[PDB]
């Protein structure tokens, strides 16, 4: 029936409330339990989304279309959500005085065809022109990172972040590529770039390793089961017809053992690494022939130092071919973060990098860690696509307008439809302006006066509260996010809308 | 009035099914016990999924699903036709006329309307296959299911409808266009407007060998091998064990020398494809890398049947015996990145016609993924009514041809006498159901455009021929209009074999309701 | 089974009874028109 309808709308108003904190960086953030009892924090949407589970069929709607939001931009989840169910709160009220659900449908359509062609017109395509390599990404930088702890220390910090996307290809980019890992204690303005991987420090035992960390061209090899003797939580049991017996019954694992000891002697590798936890066999033998090794690497870290040197994993120490090695320029480990942490540098086929954050807290680093992302983000889709726009509300507030005078051109039903449609489009400025504070009520009846006056580029700036144009504010989005958005979000409206009963088997 | 709460029953499902047919029709999702959702926009699949309590409404179900196995099309007119001559049968009920002659009236109504069927036919359509003719019958289907993807998926069906069928003309002794003929793949990633057309099977598994593609020899073999890749032993039991470290260099060089002295025969005959139907050893991929052999497994029997009707291959009960009979021959394969994966793809070229090909869909929404997936198949059905049974002959669709019916029906009431007018009569009128329906999803208003059917079908013509326009349907609108359009300028046309048995098909639907006065149950 | 790197002992049964059915045939009804042999073979 009818009431149906309008029991869809308001149950995607209780998973829309819960995402409009979400939107914008200093925007509020929700804490999700999972029945693993793990407790995860984040301020972007999509991993928030993917942890609902909500029953509701219509809500599974708004987790498909976050994928690919994910997928193919991996920017604005949380807009593009609380766009799609912004026309359905509007349209509320239209479907109870008779209106049918698919004039107003049909009227959402209609604007995307004038949009498409209106961000064609608000994209810019510019590279060279009053800029160069390094300060476009310097002054790129800098915006993310306004309004945060670390705007004092960004100083340091851009110079670390245009150094991680040239050691990376220009043509394909990955935000993956670069790991960030907590280390707490210390400043936070003393962190550094490296290009290789670090380790957690896992061994808290004391009493062996005495070796020096300066090694000059060591050798990369991969081992991809575990060789140990000495073992922590089995153990092995005797019992036979001898009494002189005893001894050699655990012995069965030395001959080939003993003989793998000198094989890697012969190789030279310098570097061993294994995905399970090695004993103290294997550290005895490497102390003279300064080869460094660490045990309990997690499974992440050895796929990025295959694609490091370029080398490959093999199961024994037996077969191993020699094009399998790999070697890097220098191996230095130092005592930054208040612990030695291994690292590689000096790698020209390494196709990932990691960078290291300290702070007095894990949980200040984690705000720095997803601020970063932001940042590389931008990066990504500078670089593939060319077409770039002002964001942060410029380009929203002037869809909105034109959407105003062509609905007047436009005679029939379709009229109050756009118009609502461009009325609808006023949630992104505003949630922003509450999520940082900024009172949503002046500035965006401010905003509309000069935003009539011919000037398309004028945004909301973020630091301090006023009207402004983004350009100087250096706030810049990818022409795709604009597209795909748009969509994604009238394709979403007119699913849920549309749904006249909800039907659930039990069993 | 047990008879009056039935129809309020199915009434409940009534307006389930009428906001189904037309361009405002969706999909229903349907979490089912086991944890999965099927979601899909055809209404007869819907009812497999959905558990119907009373037999009351069995009898629409049952009667539904007669539509999609024979014809495969107009299970939406089969069931809201059926629901709504429940509905002017109440009136009849409650003014006192007995159902028997309500029941005869209709059997004298449907004579009446066969007999009129043959005088309907605007167009023949010639059987020529094209791919430009192939549009008008393959647009309506698509139609009212999924919007804006009529224009696009109308050249994706149409070709792959002509590259299975061969080339003849006035002849239907010999049946060609099976049901099976025509396989709907989807793949994320894409749209509709990189999707092409495949003239045979599409495979999106990985080749799970160094192999990624054969050469580009005329008439590849391709053999099929039931048998699994292993040594020969005894079929009873004959598990190969090591008692001591003696027999295990026996035992390995032995294996290795059998199965490369099986390839090394197949690869002399001139058989580039192996499909093997059950596993396949490690030691058996390392011979087929150096011969050029393409690895294959299909381990789905239903996937093989269709297979053998292409290139003509037969499936061996034993391994190591390439008989050249039974082999079968392709033009060329060829292995391919579509939809951002790469995957080893079935197609021909000239010689080896198949009777058998695949649509490949791409798009960035799972929801319409499934959507295009159920659509093609009830366009499948529509290509097997082209046949001898009225294949040829053609009604105007979009709501003209109920109301056309309206005039034809209420001329012949008052020349039959007696009490079968009270019948006839409701007959006509049940069939306004339909333009209501379209328009009232739509939110075209009931005083407007309905009062502009009946004035399109009902003109004052001074003189006996007929002329005007009688094609006026009913219209959606969608950006404006005055009063209706002419449907001849969409040429959006109804088969008259999917018409015709949709119309016996309902008759005898709501004969059965309006028939039983009692239901007996049990508890189970 | 039978693998050969042995087919006599299966068809030794039915190419006995296969042999006198096809003679059949051609002594009787062969030159007979539109007229048809039709097997059972349950």
């Amino acid at each position: 029936g009818k009431g149906q309808i309008i029991s869809n709308i308001n149950a995607c108003v209780a998973v829309q409330e819960a995402l409009k904190p979400t939107l914008g960086p200093l925007g509020s953030d929700i804490l999700i339990v999972t029945s693993n009892q793990k407790t995860t924090i984040s301020n972007d949407g999509a991993t928030i989304l993917k942890l609902l589970d909500v029953v509701h069929p219509a809500a599974k709607t708004l987790v498909d279309i976050s994928r690919a939001q994910d997928a193919e931009v991996g920017d604005g989840t949380t807009s593009v959500t609380i766009l799609a169910g912004e026309l359905m709160k509007e349209a509320k009220p239209f479907l109870e005085e008779g209106i049918s659900s698919h004039l107003i449908m049909k009227g959402y359509r209609k604007a995307v065809s004038l949009a498409v062609e209106k961000i064609n017109e608000l994209a810019v395509d510019i590279t060279s022109e009053k800029s160069s390599g390094r300060e476009l990404l310097e002054r790129c930088a800098r915006t993310a990172m306004s309004s945060k702890l670390i705007h004092n220390n960004a100083d340091f910090f851009v110079k670390m972040c245009v150094d991680a996307v040239l050691s990376l290809d220009r043509n394909d980019l990955d935000d993956k590529l670069i790991g960030i890992k907590k280390i707490p204690g210390g400043a936070m303005e003393e962190s550094l770039f490296i290009n290789g991987v670090a380790f957690k420090k896992t061994f808290s035992y004391a009493g062996f390793e005495q070796q020096p960390k300066k090694f000059n061209n060591p050798k990369i090899l991969s081992l991809n089961v575990e060789l140990e003797l000495k073992a922590e939580k089995d153990n092995a049991e005797v019992r036979v017809e001898h009494v002189e017996d005893y001894q050699a019954i655990v012995d069965a694992e030395w001959q080939l053992i003993f003989e793998k000891l000198r094989q890697v002697e012969e190789t030279g590798a310098n570097i061993v690494l294994s995905k399970l936890p090695i004993g103290d066999l294997a550290t005895q033998f490497f102390a003279d022939r300064n080869i460094f090794c660490a045990g309990r690497v997690s499974a992440d870290d050895m796929n990025r130092v295959i694609q490091a040197v370029g080398g490959s994993i093999q199961s024994t120490t037996s077969d191993i071919k020699p094009e399998h090695l790999g070697t890097c320029a220098l191996f230095e480990e130092m005592q930054i973060g208040s612990e030695r942490y291994n690292l590689f540098q000096g790698c020209p086929q390494a196709k990932t990098c990691t960078l290291l954050l300290r702070g007095g807290a894990e949980q200040v680093i984690a705000e720095v860690e997803r601020s970063l992302h932001d940042a590389i983000m931008i990066v990504k889709r500078a670089l593939q696509n060319k077409l770039i726009v002002a964001g942060g509300g410029a380009t929203e507030m002037e869809v909105s307008k034109c959407l105003r005078d062509y609905s007047k051109t436009i005679a029939g039903k379709q009229q109050m439809i756009i118009n609502a449609f461009a009325k609808a489009l006023e949630v992104i400025p505003r949630q922003l302006c509450e999520n940082a504070g900024f009172d949503a009520i002046e500035i965006l009846n401010k905003l509309r006066l000069a935003h009539s006056k011919g000037e398309k580029w004028y945004g909301v700036v973020f630091e301090t509260e006023n009207i402004g144009d983004n350009f100087a504010k250096f706030v810049w989005e990818p022409a795709l996010v604009k597209i795909n958005a748009l969509n994604s979000a009238t394709e979403a409206t007119n699913l849920i809308l549309s749904v006249d009963e909800t039907i659930t088997n039990k069993g | 009035g047990q008879i009056i709460k039935s129809i309020a029953a199915i009434r409940e499902l009534h307006q389930m099914c009428l906001t189904s047919m037309g361009p405002c029709g969706r999909n229903k999702i349907i979490v089912n016990h086991l944890g999965k959702i099927i979601i899909t926009n055809d209404a007869a699949t819907m009812l497999r999924e959905l558990d119907i309590v009373h037999p009351a409404v069995k009898v629409l179900v049952m009667a539904t699903e007669q539509q999609k196995i024979d014809m495969g099309d107009g299970t939406n007119l089969v069931m809201i036709l059926a629901g709504e001559l429940l509905n002017v049968s109440e009136k009849l009920i409650s003014m006192g006329l007995s159902a028997v002659e309500i029941i005869q009236g209709y059997n004298m109504a449907r004579k009446f309307t066969l007999k009129e069927l043959d005088e309907m036919v605007v167009g023949e359509i010639t059987d020529k296959n094209d791919k430009n003719e192939l549009l008008k019958m393959i647009k309506p289907v698509i139609s009212s299911k999924k919007y804006g993807s009529e224009d696009i998926l109308s050249e994706l069906v149409s070709e792959a409808v002509s590259h299975v069928l061969p080339v003849a003309q006035q002849a239907g002794e010999i049946p060609y266009f099976n049901v099976d003929s025509i396989r709907v793949v989807k793949i994320m990633g894409g749209s509709l407007s990189n999707s092409t057309v495949i003239k045979g099977m599409v495979f999106n598994r990985e080749p799970e060998g160094h192999v990624k593609s054969l050469s580009e020899d005329k008439k590849h073999k391709v053999a099929v091998f039931t048998c699994p890749l292993d040594i020969a032993n005894t079929e009873t039991k004959g598990t190969v064990l090591l008692h001591n470290a003696q027999e295990m260099l026996d035992f390995s060089k032995g294996e290795e020398k059998q199965i490369d002295a099986m390839m090394k025969e197949i690869a002399d005959m001139g058989v580039e494809c192996i499909v093997a139907g059950a596993g396949v050893g490690e030691l058996a991929l390392h011979y087929l890398n150096r011969y050029g052999i393409l690895v294959l497994k299909v381990p789905s029997k239903f996937e093989l049947r269709r297979l053998c009707r292409v290139c003509g291959a037969t499936p061996l009960p034993r391994l190591g015996a390439p008989t050249p009979e039974e082999l079968g021959l392709v033009e060329t394969v060829k292995t391919m990145e579509i939809g951002g994966d790469r995957v080893t793809v079935f197609k021909q070229e000239q010689g080896e016609i198949s009777r058998t090909s695949t649509i490949i869909l791409r798009g960035a929404t799972q929801n319409n993924l499934d959507d295009i997936e159920r659509a093609i198949d009830d366009g499948v059905a529509a290509v097997k009514g082209l046949m001898k049974p009225s294949g040829g002959k053609l009604l105007p669709g979009a709501g003209a041809t109920e109301i056309e019916l309206i005039s034809r029906i209420t001329k012949y009431g008052e020349r039959t006498p007696g009490l079968l007018q009270l019948a006839i009569k409701q007959f006509a009128v049940a069939f306004e159901v339909v333009p209501r329906t379209l328009a009232e999803t739509a939110g075209l208003d009931v005083n407007e455009v309905l009062p502009n059917l009946y004035a399109a079908h009902n003109v004052t013509e001074p003189g006996a021929v007929k002329t005007d326009h009688l094609y006026k349907g009913v219209d959606i609108d969608g950006e404006s209009d005055e009063g209706v359009k002419d449907i001849r300028e969409e040429n959006i046309y109804d088969m008259l074999a999917t018409k015709k048995f949709a119309i016996n098909v309902a008759t005898e639907a709501a004969t059965t309701v309006l028939s039983i006065d009692q239901i007996i149950m049990a508890k189970k | 089974g039978f693998f050969y790197s042995l087919a006599a002992s299966e068809r030794k049964f039915v190419d006995a009874k296969l042999k006198k059915i096809i003679d059949l045939k051609n002594e009787v009804c062969g030159m007979d028109p539109d007229k048809g042999f039709v097997i059972i073979n349950q």
